[PDB]
């Protein structure tokens, strides 16, 4: 009646699995903030960037202390400075002053 | 050590999982809620089929494309995030979710009972508005700070009502100053003074609001200072408004926090040893409710107590994610993409999750944010157990989404949907016909399905003859046909075993096992002696056909289960290679003797001799073939090579007639001698005439004498003359053969007279309806068995009809009175009788409104015939749930108890009459002590087998009690001991110390179903049985006597009322509701007024409740009473069932004892143990002083035993499968591994028959006498 085919995205080797003569690999190690290892094999004619994605849920950076580079982040939205886009500083400041006063008046009398 | 996952299990345990587990699992953390590319079809970043973390999608093939090759392996491309390996590890790679604030889980919060709520000690349904959000709930409060405060802040609290009163006064008196006012403004003009007091009023009720609302702030402030000093933990605080008063005024000395993370920090903050103590000292002193609570809420307790487990499981911060490969990605031909359904709600949670993260970042109003912490515990809910709480989610058609557990929940989870059964390679099946040149152990094979079959074996061997020089090209040759397969198929196809099979698969003997042979044709042939094992007709029936692989189920199949060592039923040791239909007609056609036929033997002479006599089988077989002759008639042979039976030896040679030599004559006819020198040499002549019952005793002692290959042999040669003979019989079926009785109108005048008589005196009005029924019932019930009477006393002996029915080769009596006679009376569709009735039969031929008055019966029996099957279906399989643990583990209990037996009770004229149930009580089982006649000597020791010698020797020594050994009084821990266990029946020795006889007891009691016919209110039929075995309380409940003496026999009106008179000078005992729907029990004779009754005489006539007679009389006379009666309604329909087959589903119902004095030990009242560890309970806690614990014998159902067992793994299979495992789970109850049912989900080797450590470890070496010789 009713008999389908279909196959997943991907295709299938046959191989042997020996276990000698494999590519020469080289072992490095990550490290998170909050002091966990991640041992990371790469090849032996591999390069090993600063920082690497694990397990532990960030970006773990390398256990050498010879790339330290934090440099390239910051927060470009703030509502700060899309104020400061659209408002200006006197205004912004006699606005503050004025509710100043007003706050002044209240608590004091 | 469940990484590598090594083939040595030992037990498998589960526990409880946590977070740092969870991470420790995990491969990565997905955080994007993305599967496939739109255009491309490959696996997206960070989604859930993410490579990086479910591993690569091809074998050895990096994302990028550059690493591609074996020789990298495990080796991580910085390029394309993936490490090298193969595709397989999509299966088992496990990934989780990372959660920006705590959920708790669904299990343990909403299934009743709560087992968060039994643990912090609160209502459910106040505790679901602490974890949905809905209400404030204090975590922790200080005391001391709090004690100084209580002063400090209470003169604050004094000086803030005297300030506010201060206002309330001002505002009274500003308001009276305005009423003042109005008194003046009203007072000055002379007018209506109605409205000039309106204003008045109208101030006066200013002054009621106003100091009515300075009353209420001021409750307000009562209530935050009252609440203040009632500040304790486990406080719910409904209206968050008057918690923000709370925190603005007494905000310190306490904290407080709302949600799964509240509960987190509450079951943190909380050490569980001074709840567990207190319970103790609770359940120790006091009573009550509040004691059954603390027991209930203790047994959780006291879990986690012993339990080094923490009790942090119940919140969870990460989701765990199941592997890719399990919710495929699959796309059709054709672009139509198909999804598992977990991908949604996975999907699901990551968008809320996300989301929640974002506005947590962004800093949010706690509305917004508890708002989206609600709708994700929600979806993680629905996540777990879609549906259980609220509504189910649903998607495209309204289906809700199978979640999580619906995978194992109900009859569609991988505990009962794969665990049934599955589809297996090299099978086969095909339409069966009759293989009458056939050995026993042989059976056709088609050739077209066979080459299919054994097409690898073949593609070895002819490419082992260089047919084909490879595999692809002997693939092409079998596929063509080319006639070099056949004699290829020849070669490889003998002296290898198959199987067979016929579904329905009843009892063991359903699948046997068969040499192969080759039969050109298209079906498969069979030998047609275990068509009565395998209950196959040829209507077109068809049987399937596996097909053993390795060398060590070759040798199961061929030593096991091969066709020529099953003869014996398991069930009852009967036969079931007897010969059947057909041979039995040809035997009784052989062996029988007519007087008056050709060639007699006469003694007339003083003229001539005998003319009788033959010197030899061989004279007469030559005389027989000439015209002379007869085979039955009766002659006087000289027999040489057939020993003669042992009255006519013990005559003649004494004892030393070794019959290979002499020669002796005998009067018998050819016939005998003919079927005679079929059976072997060394048996006695028999010289009877062989019907089935005779058949049935000659092949029972020649299997108990002899070997089963000579046994083979010789019901072999049986079947062949019984063809050969059958065929020469003459039964046929011809209308002349069909005589009708000459007197049936004479009979039916007689009896329709009194059928009128009684329908005039109807018609007058005499009686009632169901009276003028029940008078036509029973007189056309004497007028039908008057007219068998008369058919039977008519017919021949010689006819074809009554010759197949007198032989036993099939039917019964009263179809032939059907089919010649009258057909009787005919039932209704309710069941009743038509008064009608029909008076024709099936040769005289019905009339139109007789045969739709037997539609009735027709269609109510072919209904209910698949209806019992059902049914008998569905209790197989609560027996094999029930007893699948009961197998044979030592050699010896070694213990000195056992049963008795009646065997053969003494007449009171005095003699051993036999008794009738024999084979089915004291065949087969072992003697517990010895027996000795009248304090004489022993006459069979202890040990014996009992078996015919030995009973026919305590017949004539005069002995009735004898004491068997028997299970039921087995002392082994689990299982029964072999030689407890007796003769086992399908060997005719001792069992071995594997078998397992649980199974064989659950399939020869539920098999002869669709046998048991109830009656034509008190159950008597099928689920009689059904309500012994589940041992409810039954409708007709007859009630069984307390003490003994005399009883006082009494009625009241429409409904009886009987005392019994004590003889003990207790109080006396009072029957009171005996209705008017029983009748008096008759013993002995009716029960009389003043007779004397026992302590457990049943009073009424009818049934009794187990439990009653488990109160009385004790744990013994229960299964005396159980065995005895269930056997009754098998012994209803003729089938034997011998009872310690029963024995091992009796043994498995005592178990248990109830609990009434927990005591000092440890336990809960009215809960339910194992006898053995209650042994064991009361003799390790009484060394240094006894402690108290009452046990009580309870009986219980098999529903109910088998759902309190142990091995959690099995009793996942039957309900409750989230109940199952969810206090499992609190317990940590690792499982043994020790069951049948177990090892077979898991797809070890099961520990019965070849499993166990005494047959698998055996070491197989040659001699050294003959390594020499090699
Ligand atoms: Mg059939
Ligand atoms: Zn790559
Ligand atoms: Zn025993």
């Amino acid at each position: 009646d009713r008999v389908l085919r279909g196959s997943r995205l991907g295709a299938v080797s046959y191989e042997t699995d020996r276990n000698h003569d494999l590519a020469p690999r080289q072992i490095a190690r990550y490290r998170t903030d909050n002091g966990e290892e991640f041992e990371v094999p790469f090849a032996d004619d591999a390069e090993i960037p600063g920082t690497w994605l694990c397990r532990n849920g960030m970006e773990g950076t390398l256990i050498e202390g010879d790339l330290p580079e934090p440099k390239k982040v910051k927060p470009p939205r703030t509502h700060w400075d899309m104020l400061l886009e659209r408002r200006s500083i006197e205004e912004l400041e006699e606005l503050l002053k004025e509710r100043l006063e007003l706050i002044r008046s209240r608590r004091r009398g | 050590g469940a990484m590598l996952d090594v083939n040595f299990f030992d037990e498998l345990r589960i526990g409880l999982a946590t977070a740092e587990d969870i991470r420790q699992w995990s491969y990565g953390e997905v955080k994007k809620p993305e599967t496939i590319n739109y255009r491309t079809l490959k696996p997206e970043k960070d989604g859930l089929f993410c490579e990086k973390i479910f591993g690569p999608t091809r074998d050895w093939e990096c994302y990028c494309g550059k690493y591609k090759r074996v020789r990298f392996k495990g080796i991580i491309c910085e390029r394309c995030g993936v490490e090298v390996t193969r595709a397989k590890v999509r299966r088992e790679r496990m990934g989780h979710i990372e959660l920006a604030a705590p959920v708790t889980h669904i299990w343990y919060f909403k299934g009743v009972p709560s087992r968060l709520g039994y643990l912090l000690d609160l209502a459910p349904k106040d505790l679901e508005k602490i974890i949905y959000f809905a209400a404030y709930v204090i975590t922790s409060v200080d005391e001391e700070m709090r004690h100084n405060e209580l002063s400090t802040l209470e003169a604050e609290m004094a000086v803030e009502r005297k300030a506010v009163e201060d206002q309330r006064d001002g505002e009274l008196e500003a308001r009276a100053q305005k009423l003042e006012a109005d008194l003046a403004e009203l007072e000055a003009e002379g007018a209506k003074a109605d409205a000039r007091r309106k204003v008045r009023d109208g101030g006066e009720r200013e002054m009621r609001q106003i100091r009515d609302r300075a009353q209420r702030e001021l409750d307000r402030l009562e209530d935050i200072w009252s609440t203040f000093t009632k500040l304790a933990p486990k406080q719910l605080i409904v209206d968050e408004n008057l918690y923000r008063e709370l925190v603005d005024r007494y905000g310190e000395y306490f904290t407080g926090a709302m949600g799964a993370e509240s509960i987190q920090k509450l079951i943190e903050n909380f050490d569980i040893d001074a709840e567990a103590e207190s319970l103790r000292d609770v359940i120790r002193n006091g009573k009550g409710q509040k004691k059954l609570r603390a027991l209930k809420r203790l047994k959780v307790v006291a879990a986690f107590q012993q339990s080094g487990n923490s009790p942090m499981g119940m919140v969870l911060d990460a989701v765990p994610v199941i592997p890719p490969e399990l919710r495929p990605m699959v796309q059709l031909d054709g672009g139509r993409f198909a999804t598992s359904d977990l991908n949604d709600l996975y999907r699901r949670v990551i968008n809320r999750n996300n989301r929640l993260k974002r506005l947590i970042d962004l800093g949010a109003p706690e509305i917004i944010v508890n708002n989206e912490k609600r709708m994700l515990q929600e979806s993680v809910d629905a996540l777990f157990d879609n549906g259980r709480r609220g509504r189910p989610v649903t998607g495209p058609g309204n289906r809700p989404l199978k979640s999580l557990s619906d995978l194992l929940k109900g009859k569609q989870g991988r505990f009962r949907q794969n665990l049934l059964g599955k589809r297996v390679d090299y099978s086969g099946r095909s339409v069966i016909v009759v293989g009458p040149q056939l050995k026993l152990h042989q059976c056709g094979l088609p050739k077209l399905m066979a080459l299919e079959l054994f097409k690898p074996f073949v593609m070895k061997r002819l490419v082992d003859l260089n047919h084909a020089q490879n595999i692809k090209s002997a693939k092409r040759m079998v596929e063509r046909q080319r006639p070099q397969v056949w004699d290829v198929l020849e070669e490889v196809i003998a002296e290898h075993p198959v199987l067979l099979n016929r579904a329905p698969t009843l009892h063991r003997l359903g699948i046997q096992a068969f040499e192969p042979m080759l039969v050109e044709g298209k079906a498969i042939q069979l030998h047609p002696l275990v068509c009565e094992a395998f209950n196959a007709d040829f209507d077109g029936d068809q049987m399937a056909v596996h097909l053993p692989l390795s060398a060590e189920a070759q040798a199961e199949a061929r030593i096991l289960m091969l066709s020529s060592n099953n003869i014996l039923s398991p069930a009852s040791g009967r036969p079931l290679a007897m010969p059947r239909l057909d041979m039995v007609t040809g035997l009784y056609y052989l062996t029988t003797e007519v007087p008056g036929d050709t060639g007699e033997y006469q003694p007339a002479s003083g003229d001539h001799p005998e003319t009788g006599v033959y010197s030899s089988p061989a004279e007469a077989i030559m005389a027989a073939d000439r015209g002379v002759l007869s085979v039955r008639a009766k002659i006087k042979v000289r027999l040489t090579q057939l020993r003669p039976p042992v009255e006519i030896e013990a005559e003649l040679f004494g004892h030393s007639g070794w019959q290979p030599g002499d020669a002796w004559m005998a009067e018998t006819t050819l016939g005998r001698v003919m079927f005679n020198e079929l059976l072997p040499l060394g048996y006695p002549f028999v010289n009877k005439q062989m019907h089935k019952k005779v058949q049935a005793a000659i092949i029972n002692d020649l299997a108990e004498r002899y070997p089963m290959i000579v046994v083979a042999q010789t019901v072999d040669k049986l079947k062949d003359a019984g063809f050969y003979w059958a065929t020469r019989s003459g039964v046929t079926v011809s209308m002349a053969d069909v005589l009708v009785p000459p007197r049936k109108k004479e009979i039916l005048d007689h009896y329709e007279e009194r059928a009128d008589k009684v329908e005039k005196q109807f018609q007058r009005g005499a009686l009632n309806h169901d009276e003028r029924n029940e008078a036509l019932v029973e007189i056309w019930k004497e007028a039908t068995d008057e007219v068998g009477q008369a058919l039977r006393e008519h017919y021949p002996d010689d006819n074809p009809i009554i010759t197949i029915v007198d032989s036993g080769a099939t039917g019964n009596f009263t179809q032939t009175r059907t089919l010649a006679g009258m057909k009787g009376l005919v039932t209704n569709p309710k069941g009743e009788f038509i008064p009608r009735p029909v008076k024709s039969s099936f040769r005289e031929g019905l009339t139109v409104l007789e045969y739709f008055i037997n539609t009735h019966g027709a269609r109510k029996g072919l209904a209910d015939t698949a209806l019992r099957t059902a049914d008998s279906g569905y209790l197989t399989r609560r027996l094999v749930d029930v007893s699948q643990d009961v197998i044979v583990r030592e050699h010896d209990c070694q213990t000195e108890r056992g049963i008795v037996v009646e065997l053969a009770e003494r007449a009171p004229d005095g003699t051993l009459i036999r008794d009738p149930y024999i084979e089915t009580s004291a065949y087969a089982r072992t003697l517990g002590t010895d027996a000795v006649d009248e304090a004489g000597n022993v006459i069979v020791e202890r040990g014996q087998d009992l078996g015919d010698p030995e009973i026919d020797a305590l017949l004539a020594a005069g002995i009735t009690q004898v004491k068997v050994r028997s299970v039921l009084t087995c002392a082994t821990s689990t299982g029964v001991c072999a030689t407890c266990y007796g003769r086992s029946m399908a060997t005719g020795k001792l069992v071995d110390i594997g078998e397992a006889v649980g199974i064989v007891a659950a399939q020869s009691i539920g098999e002869p179903g669709t046998q048991l016919t109830m009656r034509t209110d008190i159950t008597g039929g099928l689920p009689r049985v059904q309500e012994l075995f589940e041992a409810r309380v039954p409708r007709g409940k007859a009630p069984i006597a307390d003490v003994t003496g005399r009883v006082r026999l009494e009625d009241g009106e429409r409904f009886y009322k009987i005392t019994i008179v004590p003889d003990d000078g207790g109080e006396e005992v009072v029957y009171d509701k005996i209705s008017k729907r029983q009748r008096l029990r008759v013993f002995k004779r009716v029960l009389s007024d003043g007779d004397h009754v026992e302590v457990g005489q049943q009073l009424m006539e009818g049934s009794a409740d187990p439990h009653e007679v488990l109160r009385v009389q004790g744990p013994r006379e229960v299964q005396i009473h159980l065995v005895r009666e269930v056997q009754e309604v098998y012994r209803a329909q003729g089938v034997s069932i011998h009872d310690k087959h029963i024995e091992v589903i009796v043994r498995q119902m005592l178990r248990r004892v109830t609990i009434i004095d927990s005591g000092s030990t440890e336990f809960l009242p009215g809960s339910l143990i194992d006898r053995a560890e209650f042994e064991a309970e009361n003799r390790r806690v009484v060394a240094e002083g006894g402690e108290p614990a009452a046990g009580r014998p309870v009986l219980m159902g098999i529903t109910k035993a088998s759902l309190a067992t142990d091995s959690w793994l099995s009793a996942a299979s039957f309900q409750e499968t989230t109940r199952v495992l969810t206090d499992a789970a609190i317990n940590c109850r690792s499982d043994k591994l020790n069951g049948l049912k177990e090892n077979v989900i898991i797809g070890k080797l099961i520990p019965a028959g070849t499993g166990i450590n005494r047959y698998r470890n055996i070491a197989v070496q040659p001699t050294e006498e003959a390594r020499a010789a090699a």
